[PDB]
């Protein structure tokens, strides 16, 4: 193999190839953040569809 | 302010969250009972 | 008015180096 | 708790709807 | 195994839903005498979006 | 100390087994070769996998495909993988309990 | 040194050639009218 | 009437067929 | 006869408790990133 | 304790399988089918379309439909708590919100059914080719019931979940879109017709070239996921069709990949055509044929005869199928063949 | 041994030749962008932005340059049309030659990465196999994407270092590239507010930097590492195809319904501006507000600009097109020259008649003239039908207020029939049918071609996601070799 | 030129039918 300069500079980043956290890790944090993104995507869709009309938000070209 | 549309969105979000929590709570309790 | 962004570069550019090194 | 819901979620509005449809023929 | 608690009370529950005239009120279906108003040959199509509920209950006072 | 195809019924034909191991003593399956088993003849039931009953629980092998010649099934070849040593020692224990009771060679290469 | 041992060969037998030529020819017979308009 | 519509039909005929023909006469040489 | 090609996945091993070497680099990651985002909200104020 | 007990309860053996996919499938599928049954039994179409389309109004099985919402609703989701109905179930049933109920539930029930196919194949340990073949009805449902009204004016121009409403939808696409002349449609017709033709020929020749006809018929043990493919001979069928048609399969794998391949591709190309027809980007006319029709008025093909029939479908079906436009066509402007 | 549909899969096990193929694909995309910009720079007519804008000429790549700030070329014109400016280097030609030399540099790097494929960066030091650290790679790529998102939003679109973006009025009359301030509040989720786009790239850049630092420091849990099959390269391709078909459906939606990022001065009007009669209400409101201040009908209708009446024509909305009707709209009905005026129709007693307009769902529409109430007074019969309400029995004339024909009244019935046949299309315009050899058949906008192409591409990428997620999760049955066993296996015997 | 493109594609289809029936690939 070739031991280039950028191979030695960018090595610590390709070093843990299958290193996993044990157990469930941060999956409940990921689940509540996915629920927050789902509520966010819903709000944005119901603003564009105008099925959630807000004070000062006029969804048109005005 | 709170619009009727925003308040109805809150009603729909709480009823969806309820149905989604109630289905998983019933399934978790039924799975914990029939634990073989 | 107030130099908010002017001095923000210093606190935003020095932070980049921290990551780069510790990387 | 068992597959007894198959009769409680598919036979109850079926018998209700056949009662409605059998009532529907004696109109006008 | 055997199950005969209430089969035919559901049939009368379905019969009294239609025969009394409850299904027209629950599902909003108009009565066969109550399609048009007493003077006009117009169909009450909803023309608005956020006034549509008030449009339908504005039409239902013509009957 | 038995092998089942249909939970309740047992396989009374001894399979030709070819155990395999990784060099790191971590993973390795076992290619089974049932030569004319009793499940192949009649039965008319439905196999839901190879069930390997024991006294320390059970090992299920879903990879179970039968070989046919001219419309007739003649041989059922299954393969079970290990992927962990805690299932490897369970399979070697279920193998020692099977080769004690039915009679098998263990001709190690 | 090593010439990247991965270069597996490409097969395309004659019955694959016939099927692909049938696909391209009937797609051109279908879409020729719309390309000519 | 398209003048360049005939080129589209010729490029639709020729270009995948040249790929399949090169792939076949290149696989008969060493498969 | 037709061949295929699949991916060779690396071996799954659990993450060990760290050392000073990697702990101080995780600290110089987090303490770098917090003052980085603290500068970015100041640029976000200065452009609004 | 938390998760593996629920995972082992769902993947357990039962009368029906209900995996992790069943929690998405069975409420959505049950509510879509139930909303269709309670819409064709009770819910009218009078305030949206101006029609009577329920069993309560005296219709048969062919003329009931849970019709689309009104054109003034636009592409609104029509939630029960939404700003249009505002909790009123009567006004939600009258404004056409049952259509959006059935459509969104049919979408998430189809999602849950294809996840169920992936889950059962991940259990049995097979390759999930059934979930790849189910990508075609999902693409047809998404291109027709979702993408086509979302590219049009509103949800009003959509199939209205009936039998005769589906026949109106076919006549609407003939009249307003010239959808038979679309090449993507023609690939859809050819995929479906070749699939049915492949279905009949394959059934006819497995039932003919059986290994044991009846005379020394030792009934061997049959397993169901082989779909009875031990019982016939490949060599006799290849010898038959090489002499009858001049071309025949010699693989049991490529033949069945061809049976997977043909109507899924057919159905995927018609999905591409309906996605183009959402933006009215249809294949209506050949331009040089219009120039040759304008050059001399004694030129007539079957295509120029079809354009006058589409003109007739448009101008005669248009005041009743689109009553929000308020079309007043006099008898003098309506196209007649004796004019 | 590989079939034709599997020849690209030799790059699965070598991270450097995959870099070479990705670098070539990017060299191809940048070369198309430069070439498309050069071909559109050749065949462009920047001599009339009022009635011949870039959405009328079929310019597709031109508006995505002009949307972010590229106004003006080296030849000495502008998109706004001032015919002398100094834009600097960043013209249309400047960014075209920039993408051309970028395509050449990425091709040279693709050639280097294809020749020098085997490096130490792609191998582990323990085993001999090539392995990539994907859970980390997503962190460095998300940190870079969030850094460039925050940089582009907080420095470009605010105009603190850059031009702005394209901002216009509600009717597309006065619109140029101006710096726009970020909108914090609920008005930033209005899609037609340009401040929400800036506020969006500031906020999503900060959240992307935070999450990229989260992955660069936190390893994945074991449960979803084995569940989502990480360490395989194909789950990354699965979920990336999912995100990219979600994104293609979102851009087809915001192209078709319109937003602040797809304005009508660059891409053309929408079909919902015809379906609601959006510009006709503004034209009528402007005529009535002129009529209230002591004006005639000629002075009220003559003050309306030709661009606002050009948005009120059915040949400009993108739902009047064809799939194989190719090219620009100026092949479709000719180059527009001047607004004729407002056609006003009478009925020989003095009653004003109104032409019933053609809706988009009709390839041909009958000419029907109504009253204010909707009673049909006159029409044109079909071919040779008994004409009761015909233009000669009813005595229909036509008057033209404003525009080219000012105050000209036409009484002879074929000319009134021709003007009513044109007046079913909206406002009537003068069209140069020659010099492009234009047919009479309407074409569609770049709005319609963008929405068509990326709804089709998003639908096909859904099938690509199904196939790749099925190939990822079912690897051991599609191959025959379980992925969690080491391939250097021996045998035992039994 | 317009007709002969259709006749050329149809004639290549018939020639492919002849090469597919009689010059078929042996097993
Ligand atoms: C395959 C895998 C499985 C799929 C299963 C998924 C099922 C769930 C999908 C549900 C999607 C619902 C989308 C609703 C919608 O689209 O709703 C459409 C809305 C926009 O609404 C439409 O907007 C149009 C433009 O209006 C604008 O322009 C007008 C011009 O006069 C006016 O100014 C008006 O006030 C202004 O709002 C018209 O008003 C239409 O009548 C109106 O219905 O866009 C929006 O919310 C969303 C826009 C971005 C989303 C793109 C979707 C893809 C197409
Ligand atoms: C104050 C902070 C702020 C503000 C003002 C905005 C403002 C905006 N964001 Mg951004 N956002 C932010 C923070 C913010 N964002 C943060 C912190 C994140 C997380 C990183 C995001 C992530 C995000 C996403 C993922 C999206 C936005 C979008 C938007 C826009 C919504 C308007 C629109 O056109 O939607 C139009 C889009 C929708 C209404 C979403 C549709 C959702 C679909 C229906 C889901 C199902 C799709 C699936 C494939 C099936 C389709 C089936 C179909 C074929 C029938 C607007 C510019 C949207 C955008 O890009 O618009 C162009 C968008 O999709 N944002
Ligand atoms: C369990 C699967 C499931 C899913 C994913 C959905 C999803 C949906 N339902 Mg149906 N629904 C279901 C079953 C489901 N439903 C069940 C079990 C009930 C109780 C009987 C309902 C009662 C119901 C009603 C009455 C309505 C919906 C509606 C909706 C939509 C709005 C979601 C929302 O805004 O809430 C917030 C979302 C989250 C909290 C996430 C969405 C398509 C509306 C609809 O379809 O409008 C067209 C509607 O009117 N849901
Ligand atoms: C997202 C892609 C995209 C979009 C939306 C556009 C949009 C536009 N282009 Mg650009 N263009 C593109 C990519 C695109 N282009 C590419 C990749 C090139 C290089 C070839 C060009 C080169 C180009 C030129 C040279 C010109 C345009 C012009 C135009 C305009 C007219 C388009 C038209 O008539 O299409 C017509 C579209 C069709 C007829 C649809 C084609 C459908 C195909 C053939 C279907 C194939 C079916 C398939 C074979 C079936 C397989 C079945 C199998 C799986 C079983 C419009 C603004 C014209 C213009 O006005 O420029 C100023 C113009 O002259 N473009
Ligand atoms: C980022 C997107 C992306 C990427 C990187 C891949 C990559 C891969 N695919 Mg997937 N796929 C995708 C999206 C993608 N696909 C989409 C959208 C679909 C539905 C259309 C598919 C459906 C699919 C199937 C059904 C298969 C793959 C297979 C493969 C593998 C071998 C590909 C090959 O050798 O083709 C070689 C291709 C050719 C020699 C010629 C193809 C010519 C096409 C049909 C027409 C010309 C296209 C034109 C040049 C490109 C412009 C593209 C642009 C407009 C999008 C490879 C890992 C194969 C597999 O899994 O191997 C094990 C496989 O069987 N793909
Ligand atoms: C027919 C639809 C369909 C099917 C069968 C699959 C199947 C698969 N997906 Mg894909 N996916 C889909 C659509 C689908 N997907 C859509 C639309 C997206 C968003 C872009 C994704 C995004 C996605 C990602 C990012 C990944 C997958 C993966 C997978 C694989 C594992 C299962 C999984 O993660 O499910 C996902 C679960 C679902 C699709 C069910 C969603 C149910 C939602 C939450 C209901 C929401 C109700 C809603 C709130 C009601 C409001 C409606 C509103 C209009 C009012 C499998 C191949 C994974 C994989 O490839 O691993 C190798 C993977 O990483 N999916
Ligand atoms: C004018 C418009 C015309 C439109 C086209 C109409 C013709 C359609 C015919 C059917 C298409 C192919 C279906 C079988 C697919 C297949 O795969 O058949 C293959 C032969 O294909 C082929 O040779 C492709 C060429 C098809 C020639 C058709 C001649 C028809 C006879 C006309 C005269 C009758 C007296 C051979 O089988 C397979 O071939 C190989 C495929 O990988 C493998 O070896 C398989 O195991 C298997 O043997
Ligand atoms: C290497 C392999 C090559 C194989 C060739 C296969 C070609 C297949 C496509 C043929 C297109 C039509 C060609 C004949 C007419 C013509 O020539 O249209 C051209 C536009 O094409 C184009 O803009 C090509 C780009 C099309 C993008 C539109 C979206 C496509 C999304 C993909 C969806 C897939 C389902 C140019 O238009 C012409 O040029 C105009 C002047 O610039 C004039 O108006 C002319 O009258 C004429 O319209
Ligand atoms: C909508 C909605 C909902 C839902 C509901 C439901 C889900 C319901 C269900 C319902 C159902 C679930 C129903 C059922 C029905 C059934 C039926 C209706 C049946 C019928 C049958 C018949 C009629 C039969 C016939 C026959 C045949 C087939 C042949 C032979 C002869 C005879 C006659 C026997 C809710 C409230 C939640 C919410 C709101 C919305
Ligand atoms: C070497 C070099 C150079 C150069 C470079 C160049 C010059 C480049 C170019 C490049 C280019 C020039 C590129 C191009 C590209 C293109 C493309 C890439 C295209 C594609 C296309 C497509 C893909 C299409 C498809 C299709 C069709 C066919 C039609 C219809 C539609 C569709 C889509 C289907 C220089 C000197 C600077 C320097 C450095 C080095
Ligand atoms: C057993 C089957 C026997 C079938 C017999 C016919 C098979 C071969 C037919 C090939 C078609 C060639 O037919 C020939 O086409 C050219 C067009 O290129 C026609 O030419 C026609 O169109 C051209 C445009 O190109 C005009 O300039 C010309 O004025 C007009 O007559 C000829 O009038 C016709 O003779
Ligand atoms: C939805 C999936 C959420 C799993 S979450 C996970 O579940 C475990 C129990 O099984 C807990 O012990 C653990 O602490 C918790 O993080
Ligand atoms: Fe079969």
């Amino acid at each position: 193999a070739r031991r280039t300069w950028l191979g030695d500079i960018l090595r610590p980043l390709n070093s843990e190839y299958g290193k996993v956290a044990p157990g469930w890790g941060t999956t409940p944090l990921m689940a509540v953040f996915m629920g927050l993104f789902l509520v966010f995507l819903l709000i944005i869709l119901e603003i564009y569809n105008s099925t959630l009309i807000l004070d000062g938000v006029n969804v048109s070209w005005k | 302010t709170i619009t009727p549309s925003l308040k109805g969105f809150f009603i729909g979000l709480l009823s969806g969250a309820v149905v989604l929590g109630l289905t998983f709570a019933v399934l978790i309790a039924i799975s914990q009972i029939d634990k073989v | 008015a107030a130099a908010a962004a002017a001095a923000a570069a210093a606190a935003a550019a020095a932070a980049a180096a921290a990551a780069a090194a510790a990387a | 708790t068992v597959r007894w819901v198959a009769v409680h979620t598919l036979a109850v509005p079926t018998i209700f709807f056949l009662g409605a449809i059998a009532a529907m023929q004696f109109i006008q | 195994v055997i199950h005969s608690i209430t089969i035919p009370a559901l049939f009368i529950a379905g019969w009294l839903f239609v025969s009394t005239g409850l299904a027209y009120d629950v599902f909003g279906t108009p009565r066969p005498d109550s399609y048009y108003a007493q003077e006009q040959r117009s169909i009450p199509l909803v023309t608005d979006r956020f006034e549509a509920k008030q449009q339908v209950e504005t039409f239902l006072e013509q009957l | 100390a038995e092998i089942q195809f249909i939970r309740g019924i047992n396989e009374e034909v001894v399979p030709d087994v070819r155990l395999t191991r990784a060099r790191d003593g971590s993973s390795g399956q076992a290619m089974f070769y049932f030569d004319n088993p009793k499940i192949v003849q009649e039965g008319n039931l439905e196999v839901t996998g190879m069930y390997m009953v024991d006294e320390e629980g059970e090992i299920v092998t879903r990879d179970v495909n039968a070989k046919f010649i001219n419309g007739q099934p003649v041989a059922i070849e299954a393969t079970y993988t290990m992927r962990s040593p805690q299932e490897w020692d369970r399979f070697i224990r279920f193998m020692d309990r099977y080769a004690a009771s039915h009679g098998l060679g263990f001709q190690k290469s | 040194m090593e010439p990247n041992p991965n270069r597996q060969p490409v097969e395309l037998n004659r019955t694959s050639l016939y099927l692909g030529l049938l696909l391209i020819l009937v797609l051109a017979l279908l879409f020729s009218s719309y390309f000519f308009n | 009437v398209n003048q360049l519509g005939f080129i589209a039909t010729a490029l639709f005929v020729l270009v995948p067929s040249v790929f399949l023909i090169i792939l076949y006469v290149q696989t008969e040489s060493q498969q | 006869g037709r061949l295929n090609n699949f991916a060779i996945e690396p071996k799954v091993y659990q993450a060990q408790p760290w050392t000073p070497q990697q702990k101080v680099r995780a600290a110089l990651l987090v303490g770098g990133g917090l003052l980085l985002v603290a500068g970015l909200v100041a640029i976000a104020v200065g452009v609004s | 304790g938390w998760f593996d007990i629920l995972d082992d309860w769902l993947k357990r053996d039962r009368f029906v399988f209900v995996g992790w996919s069943g929690i998405l499938l069975f409420p959505c599928a049950y509510l879509a089918l139930g909303g269709w049954l309670t819409g064709t039994t009770f819910v009218t179409s009078w305030y949206t379309h101006g029609l009577a389309s329920s069993y309560l109004e005296g219709c048969n099985f062919l003329t009931v439909a849970v019709s689309t919402p009104a054109n003034s609703m636009g592409h609104s989701l029509l939630l029960l708590w939404g700003p249009e109905a505002q909790g009123d179930f009567t006004r939600w049933c009258q404004l056409g919100g049952l259509w959006t109920f059935i459509a969104l539930h049919g979408a998430f029930g189809l999602i849950g059914f294809m996840l169920r196919q992936f889950e059962i194949a991940r259990l049995v340990g097979v390759r999930p080719y059934n979930a790849i073949a189910f990508s075609a009805p999902i693409a047809v449902f998404v291109s027709v019931f979702l993408i086509y009204p979302l590219g049009q004016s509103s949800w009003f121009f959509a199939p209205s979940f009936g039998v005769a409403a589906i026949f109106r939808f076919l006549l609407f696409f003939q009249g307003f879109h010239n959808w038979t002349l679309n090449p993507f449609h023609m690939m859809g017709v050819a995929g479906v017709l070749g699939g049915a033709l492949l279905c009949a020929i394959h059934g006819a020749t497995v039932e003919n070239t059986l290994f044991q006809d009846g005379e020394g018929a030792s009934t061997f043990r049959a397993f169901n996921p082989t779909q009875a493919e031990e019982t016939y001979s490949m060599v006799t069928a290849n010898r038959f069709w090489s002499q009858i048609f001049g071309i025949a399969f010699s693989n049991k794998r490529w033949l069945h990949f061809f049976m997977l391949f043909v109507p899924v591709t057919g159905l995927w190309m018609s999905a591409i055509g309906v996605v183009g027809l959402a933006l009215n980007l249809r294949s209506y006319d050949f331009i040089s044929q219009e120039i040759r029709a304008a050059e001399d008025p004694e030129f007539e093909t079957f295509y120029t005869k079809n354009l006058l029939l589409n003109e007739g479908i448009r101008a005669w079906m248009a005041p009743q199928d689109q009553p929000h436009e308020n079309f007043v066509f006099p008898e003098e402007v309506l196209p007649r063949g004796n004019a | 041994g590989l079939p034709w549909y599997r020849v690209h899969t030799v790059l699965i096990n070598d991270p450097g030749r995959l870099i070479a193929a990705h670098l070539m694909h990017t060299a191809l995309v940048a070369g198309w962008a430069g070439s498309m910009a050069l071909y559109e720079l050749a065949t462009f007519d920047p001599s009339d932005p009022v009635l011949n804008p870039m959405w009328r000429q079929g310019m597709f790549v031109l508006p995505f340059m002009a949307r972010l700030g590229v106004t003006g070329s080296w030849s000495g014109w502008s998109i706004t049309g001032e015919t002398g400016i100094d834009p600097g280097f960043w013209s249309f030609e400047g960014v075209a030659l920039a993408h051309i030399v970028l395509s050449g540099l990425l091709f040279l790097a693709a050639c280097w990465h294809w020749v020098y494929w085997d490096l130490e960066l792609f191998r582990d030091p323990r085993t001999g196999e090539p392995a990539l650290d994907l859970p980390k790679m997503f962190g460095i790529h998300l940190f870079l994407a969030g850094l460039l998102c925050f940089g582009f939003g907080a420095f470009h679109l605010t105009g603190l270092f850059g031009p702005g973006m394209w901002v216009s009025d509600p009717y597309g009359l006065t619109g140029s590239v101006q710096p726009v301030a970020p909108e914090w509040g609920p008005d930033g989720f209005n899609p037609y507010n340009p401040g929400g786009v800036v506020a969006h790239h500031i906020a999503a850049g900060i959240v992307g930097i935070i999450a990229g630092l989260f992955h660069i420091l936190v390893r994945p849990p074991q449960r979803l590492y084995k569940a989502l099959r990480m360490g395989n390269i194909e789950t990354v391709l699965s979920s990336s195809i999912a995100a990219v078909f979600f994104a293609a459906f979102v851009v087809a939606g915001t192209m078709w319904y319109g937003s602040a990022t797809t304005p009508i001065e660059l891409f053309g009007p929408t079909r919902y501006q015809w379906d609601s009669s959006y510009f006709q209400q503004e034209i009528n409101r402007r005529v009535q507000a002129s009529l209230a201040s002591g004006a005639t009908l000629e002075e009220a209708w003559s003050a309306i600009p030709e661009k606002l009446a050009f948005y009120d024509y059915i040949g400009n909305n993108p739902a009047k097109g064809g799939l194989f009707r190719t090219g620009p709209m100026n092949k479709g009905d000719g180059i527009a020259q001047a607004w004729k005026g407002h056609a006003v129709f009478r009925n020989k007693e003095g009653e004003e008649l109104f032409v019933r307009r053609m809706p988009a769902f009709f390839e041909s529409f009958p000419v029907i003239l109504t009253d204010k109430n909707g009673v049909v007074k006159a029409d044109i019969p079909f071919r040779r039908a008994e004409s009761k309400y015909s233009f000669e029995q009813q005595g229909v004339t036509v008057s033209f207020y404003g525009g080219e024909l000012n105050g000209q009244t036409f009484t002879d019935p074929p000319t009134v029939k021709s003007y009513a046949r044109k007046a079913i299309f909206g406002e009537i315009f003068e069209f140069d049918t020659e010099t492009l050899n234009s047919d009479g058949i309407f074409r569609t906008s770049p709005r319609g071609w963008f929405t068509f192409a990326h709804a089709v591409f998003a639908l096909l990428f859904f099938f690509g996601h199904i196939w790749h997620g099925a190939r990822t999760l079912f690897r051991d049955v599609f191959s025959g070799i379980d992925p969690e066993l080491s391939p250097e296996q021996v045998e035992w015997g039994f | 030129m317009e007709t002969i493109t259709y006749v050329f594609i149809f004639a290549c289809i018939i020639a492919l039918f002849f090469f597919a029936i009689f010059f078929r690939e042996p097993p």
